[PDB]
């Protein structure tokens, strides 16, 4: 019942430090070795560094070696990692990952590190109004354009969760404001138009904002 | 589970100024990294080419000089897990700028059951003396001293038989030349 | 640097095919390859370790092989829950390098999107931003092509595209093109069109509207 | 393989502060004593101190206390020599030689010296005018030519032949100072007679305290 | 401060001599004795160190005796190259001191010198002085005496000698005599000469030149 569980998402302007902690369960610590590897919005997999709890020993990748520090608390049971000067391209999900004879074993859940001048904030929630040219056959698209927040992520749900097939909420995308945008949209029947009422429920959570809009022609 | 390596150093631990040193790994079959570790800090790494074919590895040191010796540990890895550290290997510098001057206290050769105190006297060195007997068990015995240190042996046996010498030191692991024998 | 080089980019196989995914290091790695499947928004999960090892859990129809330099994963018979990301990883000399992944992803029937336009809400209007929203809807294969012309002139930069993962219903892609201009740009014209080129689609679909 | 090169000689007006240095290759630096040896004109050999480079630990010679700061530097592997308060009676030829190859306090190798010259006369560069061949300089088969080397001021001066492709034969004569405050030269070259319109002498002088190089064709 | 005392100051010898230099030390410095080989020109080169023991590079012929006060320096059989200023260093106490040193010269068969005259330089005329150079190339022994005779006239008080050390090859010594007069005092007289006077000589030799 080996765990990792890492810290939560932070949210760092650029060239501030960032340190996420690993809190490792389940195994004996320091008979393994703890390695920090990141991954790129749309992109693969990129290794940071290592620590051996039980000697303090660490290796790091020369791309930080400098900006980096990993670190291991023996009674806490728990390793961290320290990246300062925070650039743009440092904005990725950091896991701490297990090192076992056999490889990587084990991950932790992965840390959001949002790395911009940006400041946390909540969406503006528009109705994507079915229409004639949003009508084809006897189905009707209509959504919701969650608009400039930040940082991700954004929930979206339809009448409360009672609305799930047809929908296709989009993945954000960052607009050159240096915010993130999306759509949910739904494909219903035409007939049901005036005759059910469709609300987007979208929640943010770090700016704490729960807006219900309603979506009618 | 991962055995413990050993480190050792050939021809000897104790290595006169840019005279040739090989510290040799002894870690296990299937290794893929093995690491020296000089001071608290990553040396060197071999990673044995065929690693199941190998167990040992061979790091060394061309020009032995003062920047080199100290202590160092060696470490493997077996996938992503290390070995923890070998003993520890007290790399010592001989040769490096003095001869000491070494006189024993009564005299050269004595009647077993007297007390015999060496003593070694280097002015420009350290507080630190070593003394050292000559092949069969070539252990080494620490002195402390300004100037002149005294290395009491007391009641003499057949035992304290043998040649003895002298090192002064510019640090634990910089020991100036061997002084003449006894 | 050890370079690991997997191919395909990625791959679209039917439930029940068989699957071979290729990994080649810059360098010799005496067997020290690992693979992992990673599945949308988890953390990679290790499938294969020293090569041709399978990690316990990962079921029969996943296989390790290769001996220094070339790697192959294979899959006998692709299952639903196998549609994932998959990454070899060296762990022979640091620092640790992993493979660009392969996309495993379900063949479906050629099916042309269902073109949609959205323009720009009167509550949006009122906050003196505007976006008009090309939806092509229910898709595959996920390559198309859309173009946004406002009056008859071609616009570039100005839109952002989006597109859905892979339905597990329909194994189809959805996809948004988010053409973004002020209340004023907005305003100054009357006719926005997004011009639709897709493999399911004899001709390209024009979507407009008029303010 | 092991070296040890000084710094250029200097002209030093009194008062004046000199840093003169060695820099060591060839070995690690560190492992070896460098000693500061003066050379006065019919003084002989004088030690004036010592630094053990690995720990900064420095010896010197009371007479030599008062103005010799030797200071050894690692991190570019030089040993120093700082001479503050300069007075004429300073003036001489400044050595660096190591000494812990054998542990027995021995100079076994040397810098090449670095001629310091204290005086409130400037520095001049030499004029370099030719000795030409003629039959009142040709013994029948055998010719002598060469440069005089003349009013440059200090010490030393570099005469080569063909920028040393001629070393056989040749004579630079010491240095003999004239009333006029400055130093005079001549460098001899006996050469074959027959190797007069055909082969071309060059004499090239070099004064490295006034960064003078002159290079004289001397025609017959 | 340990004072110490060589000799002779001087000495000269035939090629294949046995060489003995002595040096006494005011206190017993037991075997911290060093011998060292100058070279006219040269840095000190170790010869002998801790009295007895020869440096690598140093030839057999080479050697050191003593204890205490008292040690001497032996080269077997005198070699050409062999002529340079010997030095001994004692290392029991510090300051480290030398002896005064003593030189060693080689006795060969009596050489005249070639006398050889040069006029002034047209450049250095163009100056306004007119050095005239006389030079005795390759003699023994040293002692040589050169009279410069400008018009019949001795002129003394207008010239400055210079000669060589001994050649390592032909142990020969080598002389200038340079007489310096201005561009005035040298286009008022005619004939220019240099009388020279030394052993290999019968009769004196008078090179000259008219200007």
């Amino acid at each position: 019942q080996v765990q990792l569980v890492q810290s939560g998402a932070e949210v760092k302007k650029p060239g501030a430090s960032v340190k996420v902690s690993c809190k490792a369960s389940g195994y004996t610590f320091t008979s393994f070795t703890m390695h920090w590897v990141r991954q790129a919005p749309g992109q693969g997999l990129e290794w940071i560094g290592y620590i051996n709890p039980s000697s303090g020993y660490t290796e790091y990748n020369q791309k930080f070696k400098d900006r980096v520090t990993i670190t291991a608390d023996k009674s806490t049971s728990t390793a961290y990692m320290e990246l300062s000067s925070l650039r743009s391209e440092d904005t990725a999900v950091y896991y701490c990952v297990r090192g076992s004879s056999r490889g990587f074993d084990y991950w932790g859940q992965g840390t959001l590190v949002t790395v911009s001048s940006a400041s946390t904030k909540g969406p503006s929630v528009f109705p994507l109004a079915p229409s004639s040219k949003s009508t084809s056959g006897g189905t009707a698209a209509l959504g919701c354009l969650v608009k400039d927040y930040f940082p991700e992520p954004v929930t979206v749900s339809w009448n409360s969760g009672a609305l799930t097939s047809g929908v296709h909420t989009f993945p954000a995308v960052l607009q050159s404001s240096g915010l993130y945008s999306l759509s949910s949209v739904v494909t219903v029947p035409s007939s049901s138009l005036g005759t059910q009422t469709y609300i987007c429920n979208v929640n943010h959570k770090p700016s704490n904002t729960k807006v219900d809009k309603r979506v009618e022609p | 589970t991962l055995p413990k390596p050993f480190i050792w150093a050939e021809p000897h631990f104790m290595v006169p100024k840019e005279k040739q040193v090989t510290i040799c790994c002894q870690g296990n079959y299937g290794a893929v990294e093995y690491q020296l570790h000089f001071e608290g800090s990553l040396f060197a790494v071999d990673r044995p080419k065929p690693p199941e074919r190998i167990n040992k590895v061979k790091f060394y040191i061309p020009d032995m000089n003062s920047r080199m010796a100290g202590q160092y540990s060696c470490i493997y890895r077996v996938g992503e897990l290390w070995s923890e550290p070998s003993n520890l290997l007290d790399l010592v510098v001989t040769e490096m700028y003095d001869t000491p001057t070494l006189s024993v206290h009564p005299g050269p050769e004595v009647i077993s059951g007297e007390k015999v105190t060496f003593y070694c006297r280097l002015d420009t060195a350290t507080s630190m003396f070593l003394l050292l007997k000559e092949g069969r068990s070539s252990h080494v015995q620490r002195g402390y001293g300004k100037v002149q240190a005294e290395f009491p042996l007391g009641p003499v046996t057949t035992a304290h038989r043998g040649t003895y010498r002298c090192f002064g030191s510019y640090n634990n692991h910089a020991w100036s030349f061997p002084s003449e024998p006894v | 640097d050890i370079q690991m080089t997997q191919s395909p980019s990625s791959l679209s196989a039917s439930v029940g095919d068989r699957v071979t995914i290729t990994c080649r290091a810059s360098e010799n790695i005496y067997s020290n390859l690992a693979w992992f499947q990673q599945k949308p928004g988890k953390a990679p999960k290790l499938l294969v370790y020293a090569a041709t090892n399978l990690a316990d859990g990962v079921p029969s129809r996943f296989s390790g092989s290769g001996s220094g330099t070339d790697y192959t994963l294979t899959i006998s018979s692709l299952q639903p829950e196998d549609f994932a990301t998959y990454y070899c990883q060296h762990f022979w000399g640091t620092p640790r390098t992993f493979g660009g992944g392969t996309k495993v992803e379900i063949k479906r029937t050629v099916a042309a999107p269902s073109v949609f336009i959205f323009p720009p809400s009167d509550e949006q209007l009122k906050s003196g931003t505007a976006s008009v929203v090309c939806l092509l809807n229910n898709f595959y294969p996920r390559e198309a092509k859309v173009q946004w012309k406002v009056d008859n002139a071609l616009q570039s930069g100005n839109s952002q595209e989006s597109v859905t993962e892979q339905d597990s219903k329909d194994s189809t892609y959805s996809l948004s093109s988010t053409l973004t201009l002020s209340k004023a740009d907005y305003e100054k014209h009357k006719v926005y069109a997004c011009e639709v080129t897709h493999q399911g689609l004899s001709s390209p679909v024009t979507k407009s509207f008029n303010r």
